[PDB]
């Protein structure tokens, strides 16, 4: 025998699960439920409980922990027993076909994936319907299982083969004439119930979803035409509704190529212009539920017909009705319809710009006004709002998203035209605010790309803003600040108008609701204007003293001090270091206030960061940098107050970060803070292993590398520091509990294998390094992986890169070293990682480290990649020996790296 | 969101 929990047990940990009056004790079931599910016992415990049938709860989690099994751990089976479970589960639904329809889908999601895995079971579709077709009682799970059959060819969570899934899609097609005549039976039975067309209509759409129907066969077909039927009936209700439009956006959706499936595409395209009728009446009825569905259904028309409304537009399936019907949908008070068709309106702006022909532009140039003159509308807040526009709500990210949509058509009206088209409509009929104020906001979107050479009709809207009085709606000046803030460029080449925007500014900025919006218009006049400024540096520089006294936002603030920055940097050598240290002593003295206490020096660390990243002034003549000056000052408080917070990785974070920009605003100089900088750092990161430091020792790297008395300094920093860095790693899953570690780590070493390869490659430090490497390649983690793959794409490439220079022999050398210990792990670790442990978005990553190894030595990799291929797990026709083949050949015979990835895309894709 | 690193070359 053995131990084996008893049916008693689980009875009771499900009642628990749902009715334990003790809220701790149903978690505390969920878990031990939980555990069952993953253990070989939940086979036989399943099966009990569906045999038993004692009531919902008991069967919902039999029938859930089938399919988790079926799907997860399918292997556990014996193949001696896998008809036996096939007859239980087909047992099972019979005897619970009416208890729970959310049992039947489970028991249906079982029966589906058993399928899926099990080749015995050949033409399991015929199987099914020739047993269950005949009885009406049947009929409603017979449709589960082939809706839902189809949706799990492709489920991530099944890690069927690709050679199998195209057995299963060729198979599944063969039989597509029975299913098809089957919903046929289930719409002359019982065509009536509601319920009934439901299942018919998505067991349909599954099937289209799949591609596997006839097109030409559906073309000519019943089933399309009561589709269309229903969604003309005002009777129909919300379910129903959904049901066929769905299916109706699966069967558009489903031809990728018109010319294919032409007689299909013409079908449809009649179909859904019989809709207009219907659509007015569920506007007029104010049912929303079909209004968005009709919306679908035209936006998805003119997605497949996208092809052929640019290519022969307003002829054949290209006539400009279908855009009509999207026109009507945008005139719809609810924003919510009309956002519905944005995707759309990209495409065809994008295939637009595609076509260079200013004669095709001028065919939908109505349309799109005609589309911007009701998303304008949209825009316009309630006439009763308080302040200024809110841009985090629904509302507000709609707006938004406007915002950026009218930026991408505008070139099919005109920037310049529709600019003096918006600003003309608002001299005449005395407008609303909340009218005033959405115009404002189609024009701010549009000012940046408006020529500003036409200066009449531009520079008079600029002068018409500033002349604004207070006395206007709080949202009307927001939107008029955000406007001259996207017209920087015109008062760049009109100046006289810089002190009347200024002083505009500046009234905005000394009000609440308007302080970022007039921070972030006076951040884009400096960065433009920035040469003609230097009169008005003086009003900027007392705003960036008294800063933090102006109820400005963190983000507002940096923007401000930004501006102040670029202007500052035009100005001669000598004021700019005099300047430099009043502007980051406000943000120093506060930060030794905060020394002596809640004390979060976040605020101000950010502030010197913004100030060393946007100072960059031309020094020649080898001058001293005006900044070099300022950085020993800053220096003694940066580091008392990186050692007070050492513990709180997020103000730790935001130290580093300013070192960052004050070590790159100077570069070379300032090599003082080199011993006192890296000897905190060692110190802090013994303690506290902070992943910043990794990435802080990398700048300091990639700033001092080159430098030869500076490379055994680093060269003892990247020691120091990795000693705690792999016991970090050394810890049970310590890649995958540390993944900012592995990123600011080989970033580290990305940075030393570029700037001092020689001194890296002849340390002792580098052993572990590169084993590090290797083994990181397994982690399942965006910028970890991208990090990693990047290290060993340019530890190889020294044996290739510049071959001119003097030590080219010796990094080819100590490059050929690495290649004979580790190349064959290497290539077998990058195969391994592809096809097993990482998602495709490392394949490029990978194929430019394996493009390095051939260049470095092609005819050994060939050997490397045959040993790899050779010891494989071939098995999820899971790799056939062809497949094998052309993969070695497309790799090998690549003449481009390109051809490295695309040889991993097909070959990778056959696991998954 | 208080981690920033520099981009790719
Ligand atoms: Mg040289
Ligand atoms: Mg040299």
């Amino acid at each position: 025998e053995g131990a084996k929990p008893t049916l008693q047990l689980v009875y009771q940990a499900v009642q628990a699960l749902y009715h334990d009056p003790d809220p701790s004790g149903k978690e505390r079931a969920s878990f031990w439920l939980g555990e069952l599910q993953r253990s070989v016992h939940a086979w036989e415990i399943s099966d009990q409980l569906l045999q038993i049938r004692q009531d919902v709860e008991s069967c919902y989690f039999a029938a859930q922990t089938m399919k988790m099994k079926i799907q997860t751990s399918f292997y556990e089976l014996p193949t001696d027993s896998h008809a036996s479970l096939r007859d239980s589960l087909l047992t099972h639904i019979q005897n619970l076909k009416d208890l729970s329809p959310v049992i039947v889908t489970q028991l249906a999601l079982a029966i589906a994936d058993l399928a899926l895995q099990m080749p015995s079971w050949k033409g399991c579709v015929q199987t099914l319907v020739e047993k269950y077709s005949n009885d009406v009682t049947s009929l409603p799970f017979l449709l589960e299982i082939l809706t839902v059959l189809p949706e799990e060819v492709h489920s991530r969570s099944l890690r069927i083969g690709a050679n199998r899934r195209t057995e299963i899609i060729e198979d599944l097609a063969f039989y597509s004439s029975t299913v098809v005549s089957l919903l046929m039976t289930c719409v002359e039975k019982a065509g009536t119930d509601e319920k009934m067309l439901m299942k018919v209509f998505r067991c349909l759409g599954s099937w289209f979803n799949l591609g596997v129907l006839d097109s030409n066969f559906m073309a000519n077909n019943k089933l399309l035409a009561l589709l269309f039927e229903v969604l003309q009936q005002d009777k129909t209700s919300s379910n129903l509704h959904e049901a066929a439009s769905d299916c109706v956006c699966s069967a558009l959706y489903a031809i990728e190529n018109v010319e294919t499936n032409l007689p299909l595409a013409m079908q449809l395209f009649q179909g859904v212009l019989t809709l207009e009728t219907a659509y007015h009446m569920a506007v007029a009825r104010e049912d929303l539920d079909k209004v968005l569905n009709y919306c679908r259904i035209f936006t998805e028309l003119c997605e497949t017909f996208l092809e052929k409304i640019v290519c022969t537009p307003g002829q054949g399936l290209g006539d400009l009705r279908t855009l009509e019907l999207l026109l009507i949908c945008a005139g719809h008070p609810q924003y919510e319809v009309v956002e519905i068709s944005f995707n759309f309106w990209y495409r065809l702006g994008e295939h637009l710009y595609k076509t260079n022909d200013e004669v095709i532009h001028g065919i939908f140039k109505a349309y799109i006004q005609r589309l911007l003159h009701a998303l304008a509308r949209h825009c316009q807040l309630e006439p009763d709002h308080e302040g200024v526009p809110e841009e985090t709500d629904d509302f507000g990210e709609f707006r938004m998203r406007v915002s950026d949509l009218v930026k991408d058509l505008i070139f099919l009206i005109g920037s310049m035209e529709c600019f003096a088209q918006l600003y003309s409509t608002l001299k005449e009929g005395n407008p609303p605010w909340e009218v005033t104020e959405a115009v404002l906001f189609i024009m701010a979107a549009i000012a940046k790309s408006v020529d500003p050479e036409n200066n009449p009709t531009l520079v008079e809207v600029l002068e018409g803003v500033v002349r604004l009085p207070e006395t206007v709606h709080t949202a009307v000046r927001y939107t008029s600040i955000e406007l001259v803030g996207e017209m920087s460029e015109v008062v760049d080449r009109n100046p006289q108008f810089l002190d009347p925007v200024l002083g505009y500014l500046m009234k905005g900025l000394c009000e609440k609701p308007l302080a970022s919006a007039a921070a972030k218009a006076i951040h884009n006049i400096c960065s433009v204007c920035r040469d003609h400024m230097a009169q008005h540096f003086n009003g900027l520089l007392e705003i960036a003293r008294s800063l933090d006294s102006f109820l400005l936002s963190p983000e507002a603030a940096v923007g401000l001090l930004k501006g102040t920055a670029l202007v500052l940097a035009r100005l001669p050598l000598d004021k700019i270091t005099e300047c430099l240290s009043e502007l980051c002593s406000v943000q120093v003295m506060a930060l030794k206030k905060l020394l002596s206490q809640s004390s979060d020096p976040t605020v101000f660390l950010d502030r010197l960061a913004v100030i060393f990243r946007h100072t960059n002034p031309i020094v020649e003549n080898g001058q001293t940098h005006p900044c070099q000056k300022v950085i020993q000052e800053i220096w003694p408080v940066l580091s008392e107050t990186l050692n007070k917070h050492r513990a709180d990785n997020r103000i730790v974070e935001r130290c580093c970060r300013c070192l960052r920009f004050a070590v790159r605003c100077v570069g070379k100089g300032s090599a003082a803070l080199l011993q006192p900088l890296v000897t905190q750092m060692v110190n802090v990161y013994h303690v506290h292993q902070h992943s910043c430091f990794l990435y802080l020792g990398s700048i300091l790297v990639d700033e001092y590398g080159m430098e030869e008395g500076c490379r055994q300094g680093l060269l003892d920093m990247l020691q120091a520091l990795c000693i705690p860095t792999f016991q970090l790693l050394e810890q049970q899953n310590g890649l995958q509990n540390h993944p900012d570690t592995v990123d600011d780590l080989f970033r580290l070493a990305t940075r030393f294998i570029q700037r001092s390869p020689v001194t890296l490659l002849r340390s002792q430090v580098v052993i572990p390094i590169l084993q590090w490497a290797i083994a990181s390649t397994t982690l399942d983690h965006r910028d970890a992986n991208c990090s990693v793959m990047r290290f060993l794409r340019d530890l190889i490439h020294t044996g290739v890169a510049n071959d001119h220079e003097e030590d080219f022999e010796l990094r080819k050398e100590l490059i050929g070293q690495v290649m004979n210990q580790l190349g064959q792990q290497l290539v077998s670790q990058l195969l391994h990682t592809c096809c097993f442990c990482l998602p495709p978005y490392t394949l490029p990553d990978v194929a430019e480290v394996l493009w390095e190894i051939m260049q470095v030595d092609r005819p050994t990799f060939c050997r490397w990649l045959e040993n790899s291929l050779k010891g494989l797990p071939k098995e999820t026709v899971t790799v056939t020996h062809k497949q094998l083949t052309d993969f070695h050949k497309q790799v090998t015979s690549a003449e481009e790296c390109k051809q490295v990835c695309w040889a991993l895309r097909d070959f990778t894709r056959l696991f998954r | 969101y208080y981690r920033e690193r520099s981009r790719e070359r």
